[PDB]
């Protein structure tokens, strides 16, 4: 029966209650305030070009409604009262397919307080579009944003805002961060209004500025890349009578190089523009092809079929000893202008 | 904290015309720099609040624009009245206020 | 009109959550299976899937009735209304009770008390399987149910016609690609937890895979690198760079070929008897190679036969041409007998 | 008439019922208790950082509006009970998705006992999040883990607790899992403080290893085997370009795409693991083995340069065995 | 007609505590953080403190840090501020604001004149 | 309250199973829509994904107060409170509302009867396109969507003076194509159920390609040409013109089997397998002409590139 | 007027209507009548051995219980009201995944008739298992059925017909599938016997033809070249071990990418598929290949020519025999 002074409560809030009309409908404008603890930054899919995150989303707002003088200062309560009661149709306006968890019960919590005010916080797992702009990729950094705002209620009828300071409103978790690429860096959030024909409405944007760390993008392409582009130019330290040896060098260098440029490019979505490694890949691939047209050049000049015994005797090519120094100071140089350009 | 800092410590200007007030913050504030005027042995008078929204109550000749870092506020004709020290506030974090500018004929 | 007064009368003041003679008997459950089709075997996933009919026959004196009908043939819905067997399936990964257009669920309702609740299910059973003799195996996959929450106390499964007869499968149901059906077995057990005794009700599927797909995948090519290989002993001495190409192309090939076969596998650490038959290939491969370089070795002219000392076929290579391909002969014999 | 009097009994337990208080409401905290039968960490998935586990999570607390004294035995009811019955609101931390088996029934176990303690079991099958460092993989030593943790109630109102202790949580031993090998579970109680409150935890932990068996075969000996392969072109006497230059780059190519083919499996993650580093590690001395004929080409079109291949034909395997001592020494 | 009320103008020597008081008179108390800001004459405005009057939960300026302790009165509908300590640096003009939202601090207090002899 | 006073005399004797004026006359829907986001075109599957706030109207008689009220803003909670036209689209192949926080849907009601049902969705519909000039392809993409059950005399379809809000391009996740522009259009289909009305919006869409030269055409303009190196190379080199003549063909069949991988299971020759093809025949007929001088370079180095560039032209022309 | 008799009408319909009797209960068969409109024919999954159909499914039958006669116009009501009528249950064998349609409003006609008729139309997404045998694959035609089928009701309690005896499948001739070309469809009404009785059986049968149009380009025509660049090796010269033995290694080991090229497209299936007798058929002959140079090679160093000149002529003529043979057969 100790119990029942807490039912009986209940009742009294919600008999006579319309879950259809916002707290003081027409007589006030309703202040939402909503706050943010990503538990998990889950991980940026570039491919799809969105992220996930897992976020327990508070919301506060004070209802004269739900008013109550009891031995308890505050109710808490499970999700089941919160779908009886008016809550804030907010929802994301960058929001790809997003779930709310429900093992093992409804993850959500609705705590009355006596005077009126409400705390409705919910667990989600929120796929938002992440727009990216990819010409400084592999090191680009992103600022992700995560609007949100009333989708029926226009900015007379409801309006968000940030609970503690806005600086302060979006708490990340230091244990829960699954990026793998990205890194984060931290988040700012602004308010302001969109345009609707529908209407005007308030939206409470959130970026996420995160930062992608080029090392996995290193040993994966930049490496084998370099490779090829160092075997390419051990065909000039062979001796230009190998005429299989450095064909077969050459060859396999453009082939391998070709591989590596379509490899790279599944690593991301289809982009009229080309980021900073279709740059390198690029260039990269030039150094490979020179490489075989400075090979060719020799075999123009390669007269002599018999090579040197230990008549005359095939010398080393001109252009294969200048071809020896250029072609990797060349490259080099490229290496500082472009890790240089990208970087800072 | 968030630092502001106001340009023009003291500007001169006759009736009339225009006078911009410039304010930066140290860091970002996003869209919360509000403004504020304080005539001598006055409390400050709120005039725009958020980058540009203008507070009820304030004549239409107070203009302010406003981005990341860089705010301002303008106005269009100056008046009798509007002569005063203007204050920008920052509330993205904790509050901190600008050192002030003051106008005078 | 009439019958809706039978079914009236049977549902009121009647509790679906109550067990039929809770407290005072035990319930006899009696089980039967129609597999409509044998679904396909994840090897990878190391799980079968099957299709069934699964009715369920238990005796309900609450549910019995005086009318015109002997039997009434109901709506699925009416399945939600009474009290029906939890049961589960102890083995099932993933499961779905099929509802398109409606429920499949059947629920008759005998005039004495019996009930005939039957459903279509397709559930993803795990069978635990040891692939040591891979593709050469064999594998006798369960499936098991019971109560999930009424004990070994309170609710009792027992086939209803007997060992063999209450598992059938539709002789045009076999979706298996790669395995061939051999037989069900079907027991029945007790199996304890912490929850309490339950029984459990396990039927084992005989299995066996068919080794045509990996003859032609992984085990003809396998057999034509080595048979690759070994033309590298028939091929001239002094053609160097022409048996260097062979070896290391072919190794090349076993290297492509071992990852791809593991590929098809899950990632076990058996070393199943494809990679043996893969390692061996593997040796053959490569003592083929070495082959070559012990004969490059003595070459000394370097100079081919033209019908000015030349260099005879190198005794390595000809006793190679002979022991190679009879080793892998033999070698082929007795692990061919070994999984046979 | 028994069954009859088991009916009048669950009634009066359900009428007045008010789903939304818990146990001892505005008192104090009830106290649930917490035993699991893993049936299996299937499919511990690197490439999405996550296991997915299949479980039959029970749940034991007090509750004494739903205490009966006539019935001796323990009433086992329908699964459809729970829905009109209050139960611990109880999410894992890290699930990416879960759900509660489906057949035949919805998969759960209502056993409410003579002094209103409530007996309630779910078989959930949860894909949960368990972030895993790889640098020493596959030679590493994973610790997943799974926080089973109160949402709506602080510790002022539920508290967890491992039922049984260390006997809580059985059935890790009979788990194979096809790569990875459980060599240890630990369950531990704490508390953890959100903004909102403190709430009760509970973290069940399975530390579990990797086999390298299994990556021998697929990684390391077809990497050993190139690298082993490639010294054949310290036999082959200089002369043969084609032959070794065919069989060097040959080699250099293998190990790319045995490299890029195993990365294209795993995640895209910025620390280098250590199978990149045996394979850093052999590409270098495959590298190395087409440098040794590079610099033997060029000498000899620059006696001597015999001694140098002889000295190579032996010392690359030296240097080769050294590395995988130092290799395995380290990380194993 | 909101009209935030601050104490009157007093002075005390140094090493005395002084206590001002911001009186709310139209909007609801309760609702609405109340902030403390200080200014010296011929300086800027500095954020003292903010003390959420329902929970009466407070915040401090870090150079006010122990300074400066805000204790509210809901009974009344006064904000308090206690000042310990006091020196010629604390010589200033403490005013009394509510924050409407995260953007304005909406309605001042009339402003309390501090000076230490 | 005023408002729910008002919400409960509306639905009180109200039926959710007959539409406004059954059997009275058939009942008036205008239809606005705003794209929010053209998702990516899979044209693997032949279906693209896009994410769309629906707006419908219909005046409804039953849904008619009089008040100081204008108009009744309110949430999706009321959505199966009353009737809502049926509207499925008829090319999605799977299509989702949004959920999360809470149904995204609103409901606003005037004082006339007029009533606005708008709410968001993300459908996956189809769309057809013509592999002659691919990549350099252009098509447009339609959105049909008609009553399920309702034929013409029963619920008629129009479209209010805003015929589509279209949103900011550049958000788009459209990457491939550039979104043109849009065309709609209103038409009747019979069935065996009846003759209903359709409204498919079409949204014309380009093509733009710089991913596919990269990924393709300059890998196999690459590998041509190494084919050509072969004439520069002695003939006295016999193994050195194979090992360049087979290596094209091998990586002829891998671009065009990642080609084929990026392309659909189709039967009619793409204007891509098209490129590979005639490369394949160069190369193919490169390797042969060594062959005859092993058993004329400078004609053969020659004539190939002309062939090519008159290819490449009669590419740009199509 | 009219809307508030319509609302005493259909109000008496669904008062005192039991959804768990069906019409004629304890009576004669109630005949349904079955229409199926399809509007696509998403994919054949060789694969996963199914092929996914969304169709309008359309069930009409009889209940005098919903029999009215005051209005003279057929009532069409809102989906939701098919919740609380008998609709017959029917289930597909074939199917293992499929779903009725949500967006806006969950896809589902109802539309009852002044004669007692009521019309259910259905917008099903169906994935149907469809097994099928690959030994003439690709040049391979696959039945495909979907097969519905009354679960709960034998034939003594309910009948299934084609409304219109060829006219009840609509839509065939316009499907479109990038892989196949539907060259025929039965209907088929049946009756199978199960332990729990005898039960009605309707059958939708597609007879789909493969496009030899699209494994040409992909398997055959690369399976030929790589044949014919194997002949080359003839032409080239004695000693030239490197060439040809490169030429030849690289044209069986390509034939080995493509048959696993081919055979990852597809199931582990155990079968000996046509296109793994044209791949074998080529594999023989270019392995034979190349063991016509490893001969030569054992002649001259263990009549050479010669042996290049006849190998030269046979193998083009005893592949086209061979190909001759193989579309014969596959004719
Ligand atoms: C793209 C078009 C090609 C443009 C490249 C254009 C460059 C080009 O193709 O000509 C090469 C030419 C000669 O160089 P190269 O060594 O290759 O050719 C030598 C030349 O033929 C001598 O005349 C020969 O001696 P001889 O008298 O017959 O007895 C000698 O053979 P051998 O007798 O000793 O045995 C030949 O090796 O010029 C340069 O020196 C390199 C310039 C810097 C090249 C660096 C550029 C990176
Ligand atoms: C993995 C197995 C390979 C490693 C095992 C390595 C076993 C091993 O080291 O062989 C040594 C020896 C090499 O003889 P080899 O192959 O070189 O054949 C001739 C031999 O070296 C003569 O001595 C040379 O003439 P000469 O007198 O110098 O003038 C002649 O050259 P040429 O005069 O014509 O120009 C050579 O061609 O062969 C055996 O004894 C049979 C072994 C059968 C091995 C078969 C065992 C299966
Ligand atoms: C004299 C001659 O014609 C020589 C030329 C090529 C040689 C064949 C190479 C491949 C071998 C693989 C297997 O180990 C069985 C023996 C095997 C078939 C060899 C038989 C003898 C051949 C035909
Ligand atoms: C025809 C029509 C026109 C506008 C809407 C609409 N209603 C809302 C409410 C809220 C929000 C955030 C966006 N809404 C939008 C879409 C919009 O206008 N955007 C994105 C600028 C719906 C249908
Ligand atoms: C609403 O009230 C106005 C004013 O009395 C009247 O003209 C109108 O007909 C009323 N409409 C109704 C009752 O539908």
């Amino acid at each position: 029966d100790n119990t029942t002074v807490f039912t009986r409560i209940l009742d009294r809030l919600l008999d006579g209650y319309d879950n259809r009309l916002r707290p003081g409908l027409g007589e006030r404008v309703t202040e939402v305030k909503t706050d943010i603890f990503v538990t998990s930054f889950g991980p940026v899919s570039d491919h799809d070009m969105e992220y996930t995150i897992d976020v327990f989303f508070r919301q506060s707002w004070k209802d004269e409604r739900l008013k109550f003088k009891g031995p308890m200062t505050v109710l808490r309560l499970n999700n089941l009262m919160a779908s009886k009661i008016w809550t804030p149709d907010t929802f994301f306006h960058n929001g790809k397919k997003s779930v709310a968890h429900n093992m093992t019960m409804p993850n959500k919590l609705l705590r009355i307080t006596e005077d009126g005010t409400l705390l409705y916080t919910m667990r989600l797992t929120v796929r938002a579009e992440c727009p990216m702009h990819l010409e400084d990729f592999p090191m680009d950094a992103h600022a992700c944003p995560l609007k949100f705002g009333s989708y029926a209620y226009t900015r007379a009828e409801v309006v968000y805002e940030w609970t503690r300071e806005p600086a302060r409103s979006v708490v990340v978790a230091e244990d829960g961060s699954r990026l793998n690429q990205y890194d984060l860096l931290g988040q700012t959030v602004d308010s302001g209004i969109v345009q609707s024909s529908t209407g005007e409405y308030v939206v409470m944007t959130t970026h996420f500025h995160l930062k992608r760390k080029i090392g996995y993008f290193v040993i994966q392409t930049y490496l084998p890349c370099i490779m090829t582009v160092i075997l390419s130019q051990v065909s000039f330290w062979l001796n230009r009578e190998s005429v299989p040896a450095r064909t077969v060098f050459g060859v396999t260098t453009v082939l391998t190089m070709t591989t590596l440029s379509i490899s790279a490019r599944n690593s991301l979505p289809k982009v009229a523009y080309a980021t900073a490694m279709d740059w390198f890949i690029a260039v990269c691939y030039a150094f490979v092809f020179s490489a075989l047209i400075e090979f060719a050049t020799v075999n123009y000049f390669t007269k002599r079929g018999y090579a040197w015994d230990g008549k005359t005797f095939n010398s080393v090519s001109k252009i294969d000893r200048l071809s020896r120094i250029a072609f990797p100071l060349l490259f080099g140089i490229f290496n500082l202008v472009y890790w240089a350009t990208y970087l800072n | 904290y968030i630092v502001m800092t106001q340009s023009p410590k003291s500007m001169s200007m006759s009736l009339g015309e225009r006078v911009t007030l410039s304010c930066r913050a140290s860091e970002y504030v996003g869209s919360y720099v509000s403004w504020y005027q304080q005539k001598p042995e006055q409390s400050p008078k709120l005039l725009i609040y958020g980058a540009s929204n203008r507070y009820t109550g304030v004549p239409d000749r107070f203009a302010g624009s406003g981005s990341a870092t860089d705010f301002t506020l303008t106005i269009t004709s100056v008046q009798a009245e509007d002569l005063a020290d203007y204050h920008c506030g920052q509330t993205y974090n904790y509050p901190t206020f600008g050192g002030g500018t003051k106008l005078e004929i | 009109t009439i019958f809706t007064r039978i079914l009236d009368r049977l549902l009121d003041g009647y509790d679906n959550r109550l067990r039929p003679g809770l407290g005072d008997a035990v319930t006899e459950v009696k089980t039967d299976i129609y597999v409509t089709s044998f679904g396909p075997v994840s090897d990878t996933d190391m799980e079968y899937t099957i299709d069934v009919f699964f009715r369920q026959t238990w005796h309900d004196e609450r549910l019995k009735f005086d009318g015109p009908m002997k039997i009434l043939p109901l709506n699925n819905l009416l399945a939600s209304k009474i009290w029906t067997p939890d049961t589960f399936f102890h083995n099932g990964k993933k499961s779905v009770a099929h509802n398109m257009t409606t429920p499949n669920k059947l629920l008759r309702l005998v005039d004495n008390g019996t009930l005939l609740y039957t459903m279509r299910l397709t559930i993803h059973a795990e069978c635990p399987m040891h692939l040591e003799d891979f593709p050469m195996d064999v594998h006798a996959c369960p499936l098991k149910f019971g109560s999930y929450a009424y004990t070994k106390a309170e609710v009792i499964y027992s086939w209803t016609l007997g060992k063999n007869k209450s598992v059938e499968v539709a002789q045009d149901g076999s979706r298996l690609n790669q395995y061939d059906l051999l037989g069900h077995v079907v027991g029945t057990e007790i199996i304890r937890s912490s929850t309490g005794e339950y029984v459990v009700m396990t039927t084992h599927f005989h299995l066996k895979r068919k080794i045509g797909y990996f003859v032609i995948q992984t085990y003809l090519p396998c057999i034509m690198t080595v048979i690759l290989s070994q033309v590298s002993f028939w091929l001239n001495r002094e053609s160097v760079p022409a048996r260097t190409v062979f070896g290391v192309t072919t190794v090349l090939t076993m290297t492509t070929l071992s990852i791809s076969a593991r590929n098809s596998l899950p990632k076990v650490a058996y070393a199943t008897a494809m990679d043996w038959f893969i390692a061996v290939c593997y040796a053959f491969v490569f003592s083929a190679l070495i082959e070559f370089a012990t004969v490059n070795y003595f070459t000394k002219r370097s100079w081919a036969w033209e019908g000015k000392t030349y260099n005879s076929v190198s005794k390595v290579d000809k006793i190679s041409r002979i022991i190679f391909p009879v080793l892998f002969a033999i070698f082929n014999l007795v692990y061919w007998a070994t999984y046979v | 008439s028994n069954m009859s009097l088991v009916k009048e009994t669950v009634d009066r337990l359900l009428k007045g019922y008010d789903i939304r208080l818990r146990p001892d409401f505005g008192g104090p905290p009830v106290a649930v208790g917490m035993n699991i039968d893993i049936a299996s960490i299937d499919m511990v998935s690197e490439v999405n950082m996550d296991y997915t586990l299949t479980m039959y999570f029970q749940q034991a607390w007090r509750d004494k509006r739903l205490s009966y004294n006539v019935i001796p035995l323990n009433l086992t009811l329908d699964n459809r009970v729970a829905d009109q019955l209050w139960v611990p609101d109880t999410y894992f931390l890290n699930d990416k998705k879960s759900f509660v088996h489906g057949v035949t029934v919805k998969n759960r176990m209502i056993r409410l006992h003579p002094d209103g303690t409530v007996l309630y079991g779910l078989r959930i099958t949860t894909t949960a999040a368990c972030m895993m460092d790889l640098r020493r993989y596959p030679l590493d030593e994973q610790n997943c883990t799974l926080e089973i943790e109160s949402y709506g109630y602080t510790t002022d109102d539920i508290e967890f607790y491992w039922r049984g202790d260390d006997n809580a949580v059985t059935g890790v031993t009979k788990i194979e899992l096809p790569q990875f090998s459980i060599v240890d579970y630990k369950l531990i109680t704490k508390k953890v403080v959100f903004s909102t409150g403190s709430y009760p935890r509970l973290s069940l932990s399975f530390k579990l290893k990797r086999n390298i068996g299994y990556f021998i075969l697929q990684t390391y000996m077809p990497s050993i085997l190139i690298t082993i392969l490639s010294w054949v072109s310290f036999w082959i006497n200089y002369d043969a370009s084609a032959a070794r230059v065919a069989l060097g780059i040959t080699t250099v190519l293998t190990m790319t795409t045995i490299n890029t083919h195993l990365r294209e499996t795993l995640p895209k993650i910025p620390y280098v693991k250590a199978i990149d580093m045996y394979l850093m590690g052999c590409f270098v001395f495959v590298f190395m083995a087409l440098l040794e004929y590079a610099l033997v080409n060029y000498i000899f079109f620059g006696t001597d340069v015999n001694a140098i291949d002889r000295w190579s034909r032996i010392f690359f395997p030296v240097v080769f065995s050294f590395f995988n001592i130092v290799y395995w020494l380290y990380y194993v | 007609e909101i009209q935030l009320q601050q104490s009157g103008p007093e002075l005390v020597k140094p090493g005395t505590s002084v206590k001002v008081s911001c009186k709310a008179s139209g909007y609801s108390f309760t609702d609405y953080n109340m902030y403390w800001v200080k200014q010296s004459h011929g300086k800027s405005l500095e954020w003292i403190g903010y003390i959420d009057p329902y929970n009466a939960d407070t915040t401090y300026n870090r150079e006010f840090k122990g300074k400066a302790t805000l204790t509210v009165d809901k009974s009344s509908s006064t904000a308090f501020m206690h000042l310990n300590s006091l020196t010629s640096e604390d010589s200033a003009v403490y005013y009394c604001a509510r924050k409407r939202n995260n953007f304005y601090f909406d309605y001042w207090g009339q402003g309390t004149p501090l000076t230490v002899s | 309250g005023d408002v729910t006073v008002i919400l409960n005399n509306l639905l009180e004797g109200y039926d959710n199973k007959l539409r406004p004026d059954i059997g009275v006359k058939p009942t008036l829907i205008h239809t606005d829509m705003y794209v929010n986001s053209i998702g990516p075109v899979n044209a693997i599957n032949m279906e693209y994904t896009i994410d769309i706030f629906f707006a419908q109207t219909w005046y409804d008689r039953r849904l008619k107060f009089n008040s100081t009220i204008k108009v009744l803003r309110l949430n999706s909670n009321m959505v199966g409170k009353i009737w809502i036209p049926d509207t499925f689209f008829r090319n999605s192949k799977k299509a989702d509302a949004h959920w999360i926080t809470t149904p995204n849907r609103m409901l606003r009601i005037w004082n006339d009867g007029r009533v606005l049902y708008t709410l968001r969705l993300t459908i996956d519909a189809e769309c057809q396109l013509q592999l002659h000039n691919f990549p350099m392809d252009e098509h447009s993409c339609p959105l049909e969507f008609s009553s399920y059950g309702y034929p013409r005399e029963e619920i008629v379809y129009q479209w209010k003076r805003s015929s589509v809000e279209v949103g900011d391009t550049r958000s788009w996740r459209l990457y491939q194509f550039s979104f043109v522009g849009l065309r709609n259009t209103t038409e009747v289909v019979k069935t065996t159920s009846g003759d209903y009305v359709v409204m498919s919006v079409y949204f014309d869409l380009s093509r733009r390609m710089g991913y596919f030269t990269i990924q393709t055409y300059i890998p196999c303009t690459l590998i041509v040409v190494l084919s050509w190196v072969s004439f520069w190379i002695n003939k006295d080199a016999v193994p050195a013109r194979t090992s360049l003549g087979i290596t094209t063909v091998l990586t002829m069949t891998t671009l065009s089997t990642i080609a084929r991988k990026s392309l659909p299971k189709v039967s009619y020759v793409t204007a891509m397998d098209l490129f590979v093809s005639v490369c394949f025949i160069f190369v193919f007929s490169a390797l042969v002409e060594y062959g005859t001088l092993h058993y004329m370079d400078s004609y053969a180095r020659i004539f190939f590139p002309t062939a090519f560039c008159l290819f490449n032209l009669v590419y740009w022309v199509s």
